[PDB]
């Protein structure tokens, strides 16, 4: 189910490989060690709501 | 937008506003990055000289957060038709890059295969603009967003007196009274994923605002993902 089972765990973007999930981001995150989280790289990162 | 409830501060900060020279409102933008703003080929038509707003919620009133940008590029798709609406898609290169702050910051593009698997196949998309609050009304002068389901393609398709081409998607109520309207074309329609907020259409038209049996048509963004990053250069 990979990618179909809750978007293989990852927090933006699935893609399945061979037969395994492979996570990304869109521009402005940064993957985290975990290879799913998606860290944004600097201030006011896309797609996130202003709280100051 | 009809029905839905006003934009509360923070909360549709890639909102972006064409504005005449008149400096009223015309049609809608997203904001993609510092430099470019995503909207509809038709909104074009709409005005000779435009600029761009961004931070606006309230047209009433100063809030300090408001930026013009001047427009340095227009981007129009080549195979747009005003007859048909097909290829409803126009990217804007600002002169002077925005300052995202509170209110302004963009919003993501996604990648096509993820977005028209898990973004499209969500129950709902959101709209958002300064246009009118019904077919007849005047515009909005408070930004306004909208929860709208994603329609089936085919009972859009039955639903529309038009062709509906592969570059449209259809969202909204075919009964309950909440669409986008006039002067929200060329604005933002995003899902949400995980707290995350990519864009999935551009307001393009409709037969009427809310009509019942009819729903809002948008330009199929995940349709022209190649396309716009060709043009941000
Ligand atoms: C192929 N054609 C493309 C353009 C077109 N416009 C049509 C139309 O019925 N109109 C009345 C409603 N309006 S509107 O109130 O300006 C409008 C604009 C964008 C919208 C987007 C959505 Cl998603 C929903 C309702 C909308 C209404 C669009 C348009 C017009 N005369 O300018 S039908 C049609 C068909
Ligand atoms: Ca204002
Ligand atoms: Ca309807």
């Amino acid at each position: 189910k990979l990618c179909s089972l809750d978007n293989g765990d990852c927090d933006q973007f699935c893609h399945e490989e061979q037969n395994s999930v492979v996570c990304s981001c869109a521009r402005g995150y940064t993957l985290a060690d975990n290879g799913k989280a998606c860290i944004p790289t600097g201030p006011y990162p896309c797609g996130k709501q202003t709280l100051e | 937008i009809v029905g839905g409830q006003e934009c509360k501060d923070g909360e549709c900060p890639w909102q972006a506003l064409l504005i005449n020279e008149e400096n009223e409102g015309f049609c809608g933008g997203t904001i993609l990055s510092e430099f470019y703003i995503l909207t509809a080929a038709h909104c074009l038509y709409q005005a000779k000289r435009f600029k761009v707003r961004v931070g606006d919620r309230n047209t009433e009133q100063e809030e300090g957060g408001e930026a013009v940008h001047e427009v340095e590029v227009v981007i129009k798709h080549n195979r747009f038709t005003k007859e048909t609406y097909d290829f409803d898609i126009a990217v804007l290169r600002l002169k002077t890059p925005i300052t995202f702050r509170m209110n302004v910051a963009p919003a993501c593009l996604p990648e096509r295969d993820w977005a028209e698997s898990t973004l499209m196949t969500q129950k709902t998309g959101i709209v958002s603009g300064f246009g009118r609050t019904h077919e007849k009304g005047r515009q909005s002068t408070r930004l306004k967003m909208l929860e709208v389901p994603y329609v089936d393609r085919n009972s859009c398709k039955l639903s529309s007196s038009f062709i509906i081409t592969q570059n449209m998607f259809c969202a909204g109520y075919d009964t309950k009274q909440e669409d986008a309207c006039q002067g929200d074309s060329g604005g933002p329609h995003v899902t949400r994923f995980k707290d995350t907020y990519f864009v999935t259409g551009i307001v393009s038209w409709g037969e009427g605002c809310a009509r019942k049996g009819k729903y809002g048509i948008y330009t199929k963004v995940t349709a022209f993902l190649k396309w716009i990053d060709r043009s941000m250069k």
